[PDB]
């Protein structure tokens, strides 16, 4: 989608808004035949075509032919912490993707799914916390940018999830953060190598 | 003003090994990863992998993890790629490249690449030809050369424009390349068209002046 | 790995027109893409990042814009300075990828070549071999063949071609053929010819020699 | 500075007549014998008589006597000499010379000759031709022209060193000539040389610019 | 009337030497004679008079003597701008008579001559004939030969020499010679050829053309 | 070219002192003569049973014998006659003269005893005057009644025409003309004079 957006409604845009029941667009882009194309009259503009169930351009759960699609059909892929969107038969909306269980592994591996989102730390997995790994001192660590776990409210206990120590839940591995995460305790940000990159004080 | 500085062509052996360099200057070496990357003649750009000149942290793509290892002097600035156990598949050209704006970098500044050559063949020289037939077209031909480059220059390069020199073209474990300089008539033969050819590989260099045939 | 597709691979525009070349990213990078130049023998040249962001001392000619899987540099008003192939490269993750690069030509009035033909030189043939040499310089457009004639006799063997890149003054095309015999061979014949088919003639440029 | 400059040259029909003339300057024209003097193509000078301006008392060689009368006009101190009853053998260069240093004069002052042609002949202007192949010879071809002279320089006169102009060579009533100029390759072709013919009998005058031929 | 006679008739000398030429009277005329000398294109000029008696402005190498019927006219010592024919003419009685004249020549190094062949122009092809020109240029002695060739075949009709006199700078003689054709005649042929036969070779001078 | 002239043997030319001179010895081509090569008084000398010699004069043949009484050793003069040999001696003998009133001089004068002398106008008993001021007649040869000089006119007049027969006879270059105030010049024209 390059460029920017009008950000006004307008019959004629591929999107539905308010006040229109489908939107193909204007004659030489339209290839739905459930609907009236943007210069077409007033006052069929932007209304579905008569005996035509649905359009496409509302959503993925009506058909080219301008039927609702069945029930159960997938209108949407897994998220991360999300199963498939199924249509419900009644719209062509895609409604909303049911949670997939809590403790699913979200984020490449970094958070966990709690009610569908992404939130918190792969350490509450086993019953940790997430920690900062810190410097010593002034000196910048790869484990800066490590994935890092305490005992909970315990912040001696801080460590790489590789480290020897958290052997039993993670056997050794290193879980790097996300590019972007802060580090060192918010003195830093983690760049695409996963190192701790200093910033600015006073934002 | 921020700047790389690469080593020159290499000829390597099938089997044998690399050391390519990277010189910094310019800016604080220490405070920006460093980066590697081959491109195949004419063709597109293959991220090798980069290094933190700091502690010396590497990452590597794994295409190449088996290939090439990256090192740094922090002392001098510079940066170092070994390629070993040389095949042909890995002649091509080598770029060092700054990583900058983070936190997901691009290549602010280039140095200019070297070239590696993995072959058998032997260095040869070239030899140097006159190419003499209201402009009139002149030229050279360095015939039966390796490895490249050449440089070809005339009239000590006091002649630029008018000039093509050609691609070289490989048969046989040789290159041949030509190349050609427009002049009015009123100079030739009345004033003198001289091509300077260097082949840096073989130290030779041949001066040859263009006469009517 | 992210992979990278651009669109389309070659592309020819006049001066002064505008262009626009598509990256595609194969999952969503956000804004992690750069933009670079890289002229004949040249270095790759940073030119935009981040995919809108304008690089000091770029031209401002050169704008691009983007997100998601889908971006596009454009250079407003183009030069003949502009001729270069152009990749985008993502920063999303390592190991970094590059698009295969788009190449631009810039168009200009039609050129036939002008064609020159040379002998073996004096010194060759005292060291026993022979190269006629062939030159079709400074044409347009870029498409064209060369054939080779020995007494009137179209001779493939032997025939070594290149061609140059745009020529970033002249926008246009030139390409040399080399022909390579013995001594022996060369001397069984007498009059030797290079011909050039391009779009600006009907019937091919023909130059020639006899040996003397 | 004594001089006598003479008339220019004159073709004439045969049983026609010619009059020569010799206009003297730089002395007293009364006070010195005036001479005639023919001399054929390349030949011996032949003495053809006197006048003596003061009184116009002339003497004749036996010879000359049927052929030339000689006169003045002491006003213009001109003197003339009359050929009449033209055959070919009267084509010739005719010198006026003063005489001096008597009793027995020499002939110390010349005009430059006037060139009488006697021919049926019809004038006729040459044509003229490039001549084109670290010296390079180029030339002009002066071609089936009638009378002499022509006149040839190269360059307006900015060559003049390098250059033979050869003698006219006469076949069926008409003149060939050749002019021959040899000058560096660097300025040819690279800077212009042009030969400049003219032929003063019909006024034609010809530039030629030489150039590189196939 | 009084007559005389010179010898010889031609003399040759190397600058820096001495000449002397000779008149004889058919009868005594005592010293009334005078010396006249004629260079190339050039009007008669008065040398000596009386037989010894000298003129102003005139070279002091130039003398001479005699009385009754012998006479000499000497230059010493020779330089090349002394080519010329010189004269002797009595005075004593009128008619006034010369004697025939002795041309001088100055003998320098031997030149071979620069031999130099021309095509018909254009404009002469046009115009419906053709000339060949060969020059021979600047070479001493005086004696020399042409000989035209047309494909190998010897050529003597159509052909026109000329000759300078020795040149008073260069001491040395040149030639032209003109093979005249109609355009038909000329454009039968193909090879033309002059060919320039002088001491300073045992073998001809050769220039060629083909008709192109 | 300038004689040297001093005696010597020899340049050729017989002097006192010598009998004969040939040259010296490669110059020397008389059978008749000793060269002066040769030994004191073999010197410029005759050789034995030889007349004479060529280089004395014309009446010596090649083979040293003197030439015979009436053959020819020289030339007419104007007033003077053929040379001939007495037989005697090589020398060619003093010419007579020729007969007193024969014309010499072009014309302009007389031979009297062998000389050249007077005026032609004597002949007829005439007396030479100059013509005096038309102005060619200054050049001419004229006349006069002896002791007459009123009566002076050109040898060409009608008034001589009984001695002249109408026929001018000009006088020669180089001639005083207009009673000693010119020269005639090769054009017999009177040029002025001053000194
Ligand atoms: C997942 O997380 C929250 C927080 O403990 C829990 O209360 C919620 O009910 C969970 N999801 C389910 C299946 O209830
Ligand atoms: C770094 O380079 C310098 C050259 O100036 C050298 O002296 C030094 O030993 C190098 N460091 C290492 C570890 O080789
Ligand atoms: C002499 O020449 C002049 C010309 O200036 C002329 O006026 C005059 O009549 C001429 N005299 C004769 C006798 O022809
Ligand atoms: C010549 O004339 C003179 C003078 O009258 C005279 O003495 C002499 O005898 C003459 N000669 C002859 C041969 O009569
Ligand atoms: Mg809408
Ligand atoms: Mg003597």
């Amino acid at each position: 989608p390059v460029g920017l957006a009008s950000g006004q409604p307008i019959c004629g845009n591929g999107m539905v808004e308010q006040g229109e029941e489908c939107d193909c667009g204007y004659s030489d882009q339209c290839k739905d035949e459930c609907c009236y194309d943007a210069n077409q009259p007033e006052g069929k503009k932007c209304k579905l075509k008569p005996g035509k169930q649905c359009s496409p351009s509302q959503g993925p759960c009506c058909t080219a032919h301008c039927a609702f699609k069945s029930k159960t059909e997938k209108c949407r892929d897994d998220s991360d912490c999300a199963k498939e969107g199924i249509c419900n038969g009644i719209t062509a909306l895609c409604p909303a993707s049911d949670p997939k269980p809590n403790f699913t592994d979200c984020n490449r591996h970094t958070q966990v799914c709690i009610n569908g989102q992404c939130a918190g730390s792969i350490c509450e997995k086993h019953g940790l916390e997430e920690c900062t790994c810190a410097s010593s001192d002034g000196k910048d660590d790869k484990e800066l940018c490590h994935v890092c776990c305490m005992k909970k409210m315990e912040p001696s206990t801080c460590a790489s999830t590789g480290s020897v120590q958290w052997n039993k839940y993670f056997l050794g591995r290193t879980i790097t953060l996300q590019p972007g995460s802060p580090c060192n305790d918010f003195r830093g940000y983690c760049d695409v190598f996963m190192r701790c990159r200093g910033s600015a004080s006073g934002l | 003003q921020v700047q790389l500085e690469e080593s020159g062509a290499e000829l390597a052996r099938p089997g044998s090994s690399v050391k390519l360099s990277c010189k910094a200057s310019g800016y604080t070496f220490t405070n920006y990863w460093l980066q590697w990357v081959k491109q195949r003649t004419g063709q597109g750009l293959e991220w090798i992998g980069a290094i933190y000149p700091r502690d010396g942290d590497a990452k590597y793509s794994q295409k190449f993890k088996d290939k090439a290892s990256l090192t740094v002097n922090e002392s001098s600035s510079t940066a170092y790629m070994h390629l070993s156990a040389l095949a042909s598949e890995d002649s091509a050209v080598y770029y060092c490249a700054r990583a900058n704006y983070g936190l997901y970098y691009a290549m602010d500044r280039w140095g200019q690449g070297t070239s590696v050559t993995v072959s058998s063949a032997k260095t040869t020289p070239p030899s140097v030809y006159p190419l003499a037939p209201s402009m009139v077209t002149l030229g050279c031909l360095v015939k039966g050369y390796f490895p490249e480059p050449v440089t070809v220059t005339w009239n000590s390069g006091s002649l630029s424009s008018g000039v093509h020199t050609f691609p070289a073209v490989l048969q046989s474990d040789l290159y041949t390349l030509s190349s050609s300089v427009t002049v009015p008539s009123s100079p030739w033969p009345s004033e003198t068209v001289t091509c300077n050819v260097a082949h840096p590989a073989s130290s030779t260099k041949v001066d040859k002046k263009i006469v009517p045939r | 790995d992210i992979f990278l597709t651009q669109s389309p691979a070659n592309m020819s525009v006049s001066p002064g027109e505008r262009v626009s070349f598509s990256c595609r990213a194969s999952q969503n990078i956000g804004t992690n893409i750069h933009w670079y130049q890289q002229r004949t023998n040249g270095s790759p040249r940073l030119l935009i990042k981040y995919a809108s962001e304008s690089i000091s001392g770029i031209p401002s000619r050169f704008s691009g814009s983007g997100s998601g899987t889908d971006f596009i540099l454009s250079i407003n008003t183009v030069e003949s300075e502009d001729i270069a192939v152009y990749f985008c490269q993502q920063s999303n993750r390592w190991p970094f990828t590059f698009g295969s690069g788009t190449k631009l030509e810039v168009i200009r009035a039609d050129a036939a070549p002008t064609v020159s033909i040379f002998p073996p030189s004096s010194e060759q043939l005292t060291s026993g071999g022979a190269s006629v040499v062939c030159f079709l310089n400074n044409f347009y457009p870029k498409d064209i063949n060369v054939k080779w004639k020995i007494d009137g006799s179209e001779r493939q063997n032997g025939v070594l071609n290149s061609w140059t890149d745009q020529d970033s003054k002249d926008s246009t095309y030139s390409m040399s053929s080399t022909l390579t015999l013995t001594k022996d061979e060369y001397e069984r014949h007498n009059s030797y010819t290079c011909e050039a088919t391009h779009k600006t003639s009907t019937s091919p440029i023909v130059k020639s020699f006899n040996r003397n």
